[PDB]
RNA sequence: AUCUUUAAAAAUAAGCCCUGAAGAAGGGC
């Protein structure tokens, strides 16, 4: 806020450039604009299948079963069979 | 047993929406709904000048009226209480709840 | 032998209510790949596996198309009508290959093709949660802070994570609290299930408006674009479906208050509620707020615009450190250039003499031509010299001949010079 | 011309009618849950049960009464005003017994103090166009 | 002194470990020894939520 | 306690200097 004052101190060095280059002005580059419109909305069907009361209590966590079933078999032959190949 | 729920709000759409959300939740989680009933709109005032000298502006001193409801529930399960726990209530509404 | 791999593999399976119909295909692509290498031309095979008796029978597979591309592969349809008429174009005719045992060693490519299939099935149901909650607001309890990222607990030991640039720039953390987020765009990253929870991406602010404003859950108002700075300032664009509804008045509330509550949720987040227009030019005039726009020349074919502002509010039109011109150069979809009215005047005086000088590159007879350039421009060679009805009936006399002179010199000039310089080999 | 227990009975009636409009249960259930929690007992309960049965059992008729107004307005309520408008459309289509300008006026002074933000110019714009309704006499 | 003592959630100071409001806290502003309830004010969403909880459901500050 | 005419606008925050026309780019304390 306070600093960047030093380029407004150099406004004459800008003025000789505007005298030399009149067709150029202050510029602003331009990023990722294209998916920030589509991810701004479902509009409503995402909180219809998500539906702020009912579909966090009904559909809460569903890969929590598969992850407990996953490691426990390559764990299970070693912890089950025994260290004593 | 109760939980008892009493809600306070400034906007009527958020409290009608929110009570519809809580009653829909209590209907879906298998419990019974007691109420809800409304109560009178209590008015209030609090002078907020965001500006200098006192009353040269000739505009209102930011007055507002307040809506509030209440709803009860008897014999819930654990699905009800973690259901209302997982439910993200909106902001700008006050929740005066009970339990026992 | 092995004789135990089927017992341990019916021990791993039926964990997501489908016991055998993934590992059918796992033994199909498993044993079908093994005979590719021992017979070295092109041999595609399929097996029929049965679980009851243990004996497995493989079957010869030949590709039925019309011509023979590479030899012996093609049954050449008229021969497929003889062995079985029910076999048609598109499927392969079954011939027996003599092999009946459990299997000879290898017997191990089975073991970690099973280890592969359980991991990608794990990936499938992790993608199934990644369908059920993208995008919601959910929140979790902090477990671990590993000095760049952090660990959450979303309930049933649902562990999540948050990056560094994916946060507000100065956040503090205590193990136990809960923070809300939208979730997210999927990386695996390694073999597991991680969930980057965001608070600095725009969808956090957007879904905070979705829970905060109930007219989004009623489809009364409609939000179009969102430009942010995760601790300083935001610009978000709304419209309404019915013209009587004010979406700005719906988004502010009483007294602040929706931008005040969602603002205090995200620190010192300034929120600009702005109306969306179907006009590309007027939505920028709304989006430069609180500036007072004098005039805008919209330049097509590059998505660029030029903005001039009168007096006093120049550093408020651009913003401190270019924030109004950057967020405004993020909301709309057209590049912005903010200047003065005198820099715009020198801009028109620069483009006029620039068009004159680029027409001094052409043949350019006497000063009356440049008077036509100042009066009627029509710059950049009249846009291939295609204008209607005598430049819409300008009067100097000279109805037929002189306009054919300027169109003749125009088309001949752009043809010769544009093929001389602009056209490449 | 009526006791004030009727004027308190409509005040309990918007609260008991809000509970059936929100809870979506049986009406005898919601009055069976309602009658044991209020402690302002000057209530004319025969008009109370008559009105709750009246808006309870009814119908494709009362939305025909508010249908010339929801042709003018968007079909969005306004939940306390849904209660006051439905009880006003029942008492303006059942009550030949009691007079006709009383139950408009204490329910619009009631509806201003109990309803939404402004809620009185709204109903004052409703019931003047709801005066040329099917009841033809203006008695 | 790496300076931690938590054992602490946004309320001031208790430890609730049961039901919905587990890993949260507050103050029992009105103590009910006869009813065996403690009216604890949970700071959820930046907002106090005074909820009545048992002695075994909380841990006293 | 027998008429009161179709619903309400918000940010006050980011330390000090050099190169550069830059509110493009980087450096220092």
């Amino acid at each position: 806020a306070a600093q960047t004052r030093r380029r407004e101190r150099r406004a004459e060095k800008q003025a000789q450039w505007k005298a030399a280059n009149p067709l150029l002005v202050g510029v602003s580059a331009k990023p990722v604009n294209r998916p920030i419109l589509s991810l701004n909305r479902k509009p409503k069907s995402r909180v219809e299948s998500a539906l702020n009361p009912i579909a966090d209590l009904t559909v809460a966590e569903y890969h929590k079963q598969i992850e407990s079933n996953l490691q426990r078999i390559e764990r299970k032959n070693q912890r089950t069979w025994y260290s004593k190949p | 047993q109760r939980i008892r729920i009493r809600l306070k709000a400034f906007d009527h759409r958020l409290i009608d929406q929110a009570t519809a959300e809580i009653v829909e939740t209590a209907k879906r989680t298998g419990a019974q709904v007691r109420g809800p009933i409304p109560l009178p709109t209590r008015s209030e005032r609090f002078t907020v000048l965001i500006s200098p000298h006192v009353n040269k502006d000739a505009r209102d001193q930011y007055e507002i009226r307040t809506h509030l409801r209440l709803v009860d529930i008897v014999e819930p399960t654990e699905k009800t209480v973690d259901a209302l726990m997982r439910l993200d209530l909106a902001a700008g509404v006050d929740v005066q709840i009970s339990l026992g | 032998m092995n004789k135990e791999i089927l017992a341990v593999v019916e021990a791993v399976s039926n964990e997501k209510a489908l016991p055998r119909e993934k590992i059918f295909e796992a033994l199909e692509s498993a044993l079908a790949t093994a005979t590719k290498k021992k017979y070295e031309q092109e041999i595609d095979v399929r097996v029929q596996i049965d679980r009851k008796s243990g004996d497995f029978d493989t079957f010869r597979r030949w590709l039925v198309v019309d011509e023979v591309t590479q030899p012996t592969k093609e049954i050449t349809l008229e021969a497929a009508r003889y062995e079985d008429e029910s076999l048609n174009l598109g499927d392969y005719v079954e011939d027996q290959i003599e092999s009946v045992t459990f299997d000879r060693i290898t017997t191990q490519t089975a073991k970690q093709v099973i280890v592969q299939k359980v991991r990608e099935a794990e990936r499938a149901m992790v993608v199934d949660q990644f369908r059920e909650h993208e995008g919601e607001i959910i929140t979790g309890v902090v477990k671990k802070v590993n000095r760049d990222n952090i660990s959450l607990d979303l309930g049933n030991n649902a562990e999540a994570v948050i990056l560094r640039e994916d946060m507000l720039p100065r956040e503090n953390f205590r193990p136990g609290d809960r923070v809300r987020g939208v979730l997210y765009s999927v990386r695996p990253e390694a073999r597991g299930a991680q969930l980057f929870v965001t608070r600095s991406k725009p969808e956090m602010l957007i879904e905070l408006f979705r829970i905060e404003v109930p007219e989004i859950g009623e489809e009364v108002i409609e939000i179009k674009a969102a430009a942010r700075d995760p601790g300083s300032r935001a610009k978000i664009a709304v419209k309404t479906n019915d013209k009587r509804i004010d979406p700005v008045g719906a988004c502010v509330g009483m007294r602040g208050a929706r931008v005040q509550a969602v603002s205090t949720e995200l620190g010192g987040e300034r929120i600009d509620i702005v109306l969306w227009d179907d006009n590309p030019a007027q939505f920028v005039i709304n989006a430069m707020a609180p500036a007072d726009v004098a005039s805008i020349v919209v330049d097509e074919d590059k998505h660029t615009m030029d903005i001039a502002v009168e007096a006093g509010n120049l550093a408020q039109a651009i913003g401190r450190n270019g924030q109004n011109v950057r967020l405004a150069s993020q909301l709309s979809g057209w590049e912005l250039n903010v200047m003065t009215v005198d820099d715009l005047q020198a801009k028109h005086q620069a483009e006029a003499h620039a068009a004159i000088d680029t027409f001094t590159k052409y043949l350019d007879i006497d000063e009356d031509f440049a008077t036509v350039l100042v009066e009627e421009g029509f710059s950049t060679l009249e846009e291939l010299a295609y204008v209607p009805m005598k430049e819409l009936l300008e009067i100097e006399g000279l109805d037929e001949p002189t306009v054919e002179a300027l169109r003749e010199r125009a088309k001949n000039a752009l043809a010769t010079i544009a093929q001389a310089q602009q056209e490449s080999l | 011309m009526e006791p004030a227990a009727r004027r308190r009975a409509r005040e309990c009636a918007v609260q008991a009618l809000y509970s059936w409009q929100l809870s979506q249960n049986d009406i005898a259930d919601v009055e069976y849950q309602f009658l044991a929690e209020q402690d302002v007992k000057d209530v004319d309960v025969l008009y109370f049960r008559e009105l709750l049965a009246g808006v309870a059992t009814n119908t494709a008729y009362l939305d025909g009464l508010m249908k010339p107004y929801l042709s003018r307005l968007l079909e969005e309520l306004g939940q306390v005003e849904k209660a006051v408008l439905r009880i006003a459309l029942y008492e303006l289509s059942k009550r030949s017994d009691v007079p006709y300008k009383v139950a408009i006026n204490e329910a619009i002074e009631l509806a201003k103090s109990f309803g939404a933000e402004d809620s009185h110019k709204f109903v004052n714009g409703v019931l003047d166009k709801a005066a040329p309704v099917i009841r033809p006499n203006k008695k | 002194k790496p300076r931690p003592k938590t054992l602490f959630e946004p309320g001031e100071m208790v430890r609730v470990n049961d039901g919905p409001f587990a890993d949260f806290n507050g103050v029992v502003e009105e103590v009910d020894y006869e009813k065996s309830r403690l009216k604890v004010s949970v700071s959820i969403f930046g907002r106090a939520t005074p909820v009545e909880l048992d002695f075994s459901q909380v841990e006293k500050a």
